[PDB]
């Protein structure tokens, strides 16, 4: 009983499908949680190789095979915008109440008295989240243990001490007047031909295009940032005239009578380095975006000017709040209004290529943070890892609330939820059951990719009690049971508030679905 | 048909690894159990390694040699089978240097046969002398074989029926101190009673039935006469029947049959004994003087059996009746007793005096239960026979396997050549033993054998063991594992040397 | 890895398959639990038809095609010979026991760790068994509410009260002065053309043949009862002779001869009933087992003899006991002394043939049960529900302590093993944890059958909880929470204990085989 080219699941097989495809997902992200595990490689089919732990990546540039599987792939991608970390940890979750629910729906239950206890169990646990909840003031000592949970997970252990003090003065310097923090506020710059230990932290902004000529000062103590967005290459005649030429000595006779409006502009910029400060002891840099004739970067090189050219419209934006000098649409309106201010500013070099350094400004209310690496998918990881690290003492900063990590809230939870009765329904306790155990999956992940029993390494965490409010968590190297608060390891209020809302919301819908049909497949 | 080349070698290692890869978890208290499929449906749970690899059929030659080596183990010594082909195949489970590495066999075979004669010498060292004086000692010893079974509530009196057995076998004035059990400790089984009801009888009792009513029931000075020859009319050389077709040669023959058994039964009452023991049969006729004389018609009784007899009650053998002289009698017999016990016909020749042998009374409520104190009991008399000629003691649980592996790999280092790399190889085999203890308790492997290697390396090598039931570490000072010398001698001879016969042969031929 | 003609499983598959059939195995027996379960139907191949709900009946005759569920059926036959009821529930509880493992044996559990916690689990559920008995003094209103309890199992629920009366009456009179109770002193007795409903006491002995002449008293009030083996039949010569005869006429004079040693003894039968008490009132009974010449019936018969011949083994020996006539193997020794007394002897005449009824005796020390039933396969049924009855009265008189039933006691169990510590192994709880939930499959076999819900029906009983003792039990007919020592529900102490002590072992050896070999099949 059917119409053609139709495919309908009446019974309860169509969840023995969905739930199919959470448990398969959930094997394959489980092995990269925690700092010690296996990493996952990408292979985009051109040759190209990526190697990321991070679940957000992983699910958003890979494709997945099963349809029902591609849902929850997107459930991370709003996940990460909201809160930026524990898009692994969400998945992970999600199978496992849809596994635990399973055992339950074999003997008879109805779908939706499981969905009952979960809402009831969503409202306990987040109170629970209140009360454990650190209201210690940030301050370096505390940044540091968050940043450095958040990027030993993304790298090899190693770039984590180098990559933690670049990360939190990152965050520190941007930082002021209660202000909240903006991530367009710091930009990120790769460099190849240099190590990976070789990232360092930038205090100006740097520029891909540096001066090129043999005449230019390698370092500039002092000078007024003049910009400009007039190009001074070859350009149309800006009044009304055309190009005639009969010959080709006719055509270099329009090229001299065209380069006289870039001259006469050229020499208003050695006009206004004489005008203000044209003493002893002073510089001048110019920064102008576009092209600029050869000749033009030989004239002013002789007067000690460092030109620019080539630049990027973001770039120029932050080059504003750096110098203070307006922007110049036109060389007659040349005044020293467009003038700013900056600090040393000198060029870099490798092996290769050199970048400018605006280094020292006054006020940009900026930084630069400078990736170093040897090869291109190694600068990809890193970066990917400075972004993570960045939100995680946003998120610090802006809620003043820490919770402590390792496992330590998620088993601190199993217990409060049993002791609480159900107070709708009798059959809404098979709901809390559920959930309460799927909470204690991921202190069960941490002990398998360290190489330990499941078993042994829960129960003495879970048998662990005192008269007194008491944090136990999992040690990876060690094994036995381990406080957080004491060995600095903390994670954000915000990350794990999102979590339980999240987790609650989608395996929701999972159980919902009573038929799953094909239309026009 | 046949093979030959590598694959004989590389064929009889994994003919050798399958045989042992069974009985792995069959080593220890906590070992697992086995189901066997009988062709028609049954099933047998029995977790013995002796009787599993029974019922299986094999069909590679060197699996059947596995089996039958361990066969022969079971004779001399009833424990430790196991332990036997899991260290025969673990010491051929690696190929590497057999055959990926390109090494000549009698290569090998040379690094074995150095290794044993160093795993001989270690033994002696750590272990420990016993006092054969305290009955005390020899209790935890053979409590060994008596624990997880059903007479460990009888277990203090198991202990006194085994040790004052054996000692009474044992003749020490030889300088062998050779034991016997399957002749002077032979054992038969009471019907009726309980376990306590069981003792040690001291004499030498037959299960010969009562045929006739008239007989001695009980008497204070028993007199026995042992003598070979049944009592029967006389015939030739041949077997050939008499047949007679005529009546008046019946008168004939029936007066010769009567006379002759007349003859020779009057020899023998002449010393007026209580009992008549022929090795052979007894015919009708020679059964009426029997009951004539008021005396026990006992027949059908071994050399061996007939042997002890005469050192007992002061018997001497003869081989006919007629040449019966006075130096045969039962003078210094305690009791004969003829008298109903379980229903069934017993014989007590038992006296005061040690005949260099003695009997088992094996009480009971049910067959079930005789079966079952019958085979607990015959072990431990093995047990107490391999202390008393080797009163030594090494520590179990896996201390002896690595106190041995500690002391082979510190001798490699002066080693040079290319013998070194097997003979290295044979210290980590020994591990397989403390392995299968673990692994049957559920602990973790990796961490525990690690962590036990440490403690040979500073510690002494005689304790630090691995506890069986809880699966920790434990002294074996502590604990009452400490196992005869004379059973881990015999293992690791064994276990070597059945690896190297398996090593020598490359060809396998059908031909005879 | 393995010889020929033959198959082996390595991994741990082999434990897969003993699980499977345990499972396969407790959803047969799960629909026939309780009265409000259903048959099973039994079909010998010949035509014979047989319907028993009786789960030691369905295991032992029923040959089960699966290897390893016939080893389950051979351990139901111990334990109906011990105490003779619990085969159902008792498979009920080793399934459950291999399905709760079976979730953490997947984990990586080791079964040795389960099995340990199966010991340490046993030993608080047997002592808490101990505060739950009750010591009270057995009555007859006690023994009717066990004898219902264990009859309405195997009825319809009609002939209960019909057979309640049956089997609490039998069982009182042959106890006294504690004396040690034997069920060989009933006799179970099968007559056909009578409704199921007849079936009622007998105070004596149902004999099969009767006594066969046209002057036989119907009935006899007073009468002596002489035990006999001797033939009256047709004999060889007594003393030394042999058969000398020139005819076929002088063969059948030495006939006379040798029936002169017989009928010398006939008189001496009737000397003796002349001797002792041969006036009006009274009269005499051959209980004679071997034949009678039917001219020695006709002399017996005019002086008021009910003659019997053709006899059993058994009947006999009760005959022997009752009357207690001594067994007399030759008529020249006959004396008044190895005569008996014996109450009203009638013989009631069937449909078919006639049986003697020696009823209305003092202290025979012997009844007998009759069944009347329209099939032969009914009479079956009844007579498995009878001895089913008094082994159940049999050991509440016997061990003076009785359970309340209706799931109350293992619903009683399951809370107390939750609340206790583990005692000897921190991973052993998890045995415990399993050894726990499995007690609660009695209460919810017992709302499938009900037609209920399987949930509800369990959170409501266990929802029960006071300062005081409150047992509670799933009704039938209601569905509510029940006191099963209020209504009249008991169930033996013997049961209860024995149940414990087999599900235990049981499980625990399936969970330790390793592997399946196969040895010359």
């Amino acid at each position: 009983t059917l119409n053609p080219k139709a495919e309908v699941a009446r019974a309860q097989a169509a969840l023995a499908v969905n739930i199919s495809a959470a448990r398969g997902l959930q094997d394959v992200l489980r092995t990269n949680l925690g700092p010690k595990g296996t990493m996952k490689m990408l292979v985009s089919g051109a040759g190209d190789i990526k190697l990321t732990k991070d679940g957000n990546v992983l699910l958003h540039e890979m494709q997945i095979q099963h349809p029902t599987a591609s849902l929850i792939a997107k459930v991370a991608t709003a996940q990460d915008d909201i809160t930026g970390d524990g898009t692994t940890s969400n998945v992970l979750i999600i199978g496992e109440l849809l596994k635990q629910a399973d055992l339950y729906i074999s003997e008879g239950l109805h779908p939706r008295i499981i969905t009952e206890g979960f809402e009831a169990a969503k409202e306990k646990a987040l109170q629970f989240l209140e009360e454990v909840k650190v209201s210690r003031e940030m301050d370096r000592e505390t940044l540091i243990d968050v940043a450095r949970t958040s990027l030993r997970t993304k790298v090899h252990a190693e770039l984590a001490d180098v990559l933690t003090e670049a990360v939190v003065d990152s965050i520190l310097a941007i930082k002021k007047q209660d202000e909240p923090i903006d991530l367009f506020m710091i930009e990120i710059m790769e460099m190849k031909h240099k190590s990976e230990t070789d990232t360092s932290l930038i205090r100006g902004l740097v520029l891909d295009h540096g001066a090129r000529h043999p005449d230019m000062k390698k370092r500039v103590e002092d000078a007024y940032i003049l910009t400009c967005n007039v190009s001074l290459e070859y350009e149309k005649t800006e009044v009304n005239s055309g190009f005639f030429y009969k010959s080709a000595e006719e055509r270099e006779k329009l090229v001299k009578a065209e380069r006289k409006f870039i001259e006469d502009r050229v020499k208003k910029i050695i006009e206004l380095k004489r005008k203000v400060c044209g003493d002893s002891d002073k510089g001048f840099v110019v920064i102008n975006q576009k092209g600029i004739d050869p000749f033009s970067l030989d004239a002013l090189s002789k007067e000690g000017i460092v030109a620019l050219r080539r630049a990027k419209r973001r770039n120029m934006e932050r080059l504003t709040l750096a110098c203070g000098g307006v922007a110049l649409n036109s060389f007659d309106d040349l005044s020293p209004d467009c003038l700013g201010h900056a600090g040393l500013v000198y060029e870099y070099t490798l092996g290769e290529e050199k970048f400018t350094f605006i280094e020292k400004c006054n006020n940009p209310r900026s930084v630069t943070l400078l990736i170093k690496g040897p090869n291109k998918h190694t600068l990809t990881q890193i970066k990917d890892a400075v972004r993570d690290g960045l939100r995680a003492v946003k998120n610090a900063i802006d809620d003043g609330c820490v919770v402590p990590g390792a496992g330590a809230v998620e088993v601190a939870m199993a217990e409060a939820l049993i002791k609480h009765k159900p107070s709708v329904k009798g059959r809404a306790q098979l709901g809390v059951q559920a959930f309460a155990d799927a909470l204690l999956i991921i202190p069960k992940v941490l002990a398998q990719n360290s190489g330990f029993d499941l078993q042994e390494t829960l129960v003495k965490i879970q048998a662990e009690h005192s008269e007194s409010g008491q944090l136990v968590g999992v040690d990876l190297n060690t094994g036995e049971p381990m406080v957080a608060a004491e060995v600095g390891v903390w994670d954000n209020y915000c990350v794990k508030k999102q979590l339980l809302h999240s987790c609650t919301v989608i395996a929701t819908n999972i159980l919902l679905v009573d038929e799953i049909m094909r239309a026009g497949m | 048909k046949r093979e030959s080349g590598r694959k004989v070698q590389s064929g009889n290692i994994n003919a050798a690894k399958t045989i042992a890869d069974i009985i792995r978890t069959c080593l220890g208290p906590k070992s697992m159990m086995k189901m066997l499929l009988d062709p028609m449906g049954g099933i047998v749970m029995t977790n013995d390694g002796n009787a599993i690899l029974r019922e299986i059929q094999v069909q590679h030659p060197a699996a059947k040699s596995m089996i039958e080596i361990s066969r022969t183990q079971d004779e001399e010594v009833g424990d430790g089978t196991t332990s036997v082909i899991i260290l025969a195949g673990e010491m051929l489970s690696v190929a590497e240097h057999f055959l990926e590495q390109q090494m000549h066999p009698t290569v090998v075979i040379s690094a074995y046969r150095k290794a044993l004669d160093d795993m001989i010498s270690t033994l002696k060292k750590i272990s420990i002398p016993v006092d054969i004086s305290d009955s005390d000692m020899m209790l935890n010893i053979i409590n060994s074989s008596i624990t997880t079974k059903a007479i460990s509530r009888w277990s203090s009196l198991a202990c006194n029926i085994a040790l004052d057995a054996v000692k009474m076998v044992q003749f020490e004035e030889n300088g062998r101190k050779e034991i016997d059990i399957k002749k002077y400790a032979r054992v038969e089984k009471i019907p009726g009673g309980i376990i306590e009801d069981s003792c040690v009888l001291r004499g030498v009792m037959i299960n010969k039935d009562v045929t006739h009513p008239r007989m001695r029931r009980y008497i204070k000075n028993p007199r026995i006469v042992l003598l070979d020859s049944s009592l029967e009319y006389k015939k030739g050389e041949s077997q050939t029947d008499i047949e007679i077709t005529r009546e008046e040669d019946f008168t004939r023959i029936l007066q010769m049959e009567e006379e002759y058994i007349q003859q020779l039964c009057e020899d023998i009452i002449q010393l007026k004994p209580d009992v008549v023991i022929t090795e052979k049969g007894i015919s009708d006729l020679a059964q009426h003087y029997l009951m004539r004389a008021n005396i026990t018609a006992i027949r059908r009784v071994r050399k061996t059996d007939n042997n002890r007899i005469a050192r007992a009650c002061g018997a001497r053998i003869v081989s006919r009746p007629e040449e019966l002289r006075e130096d045969d009698v039962g003078t210094g017999a305690g009791l004969l007793e003829i008298k109903k016990i379980g229903d069934e016909y017993f014989t007590f020749i038992t006296d005061c005096k040690d005949p260099k042998a003695c009997t088992i009374l094996l009480r009971g409520a049910s067959k079930e239960i005789l079966s079952e104190v019958e085979r607990n009991l015959q072990d431990a008399m093995q047990v107490c026979r391999n202390v008393l000629l080797d009163p030594q003691l090494v520590p179990g649980g896996g201390a002896s396997e690595m106190a041995v592996a500690h002391a082979l790999t510190e001798k490699s280092k002066a080693m040079t050549g290319v013998e070194q790399w097997p003979y290295r190889a044979v210290a980590q085999a020994l591990e397989v033993i403390p392995r299968t203890l673990i692994q049957n308790c559920g602990a973790s492997t990796i961490r525990l054998l690690t962590s036990l290697r440490a403690k040979h390396t500073q510690e002494n090598c005689e304790t630090w063991g691995v506890n069986g039931e809880t699966g920790t570490l434990v002294d074996m000072k502590e604990l009452g594992i400490w196992e005869p010398l004379a059973v881990k001698l015999q293992t690791y001879k064994t276990a070597v040397e059945t690896a190297v016969l398996l090593l020598r042969i490359d060809d396998i031929v059908s031909g005879h």
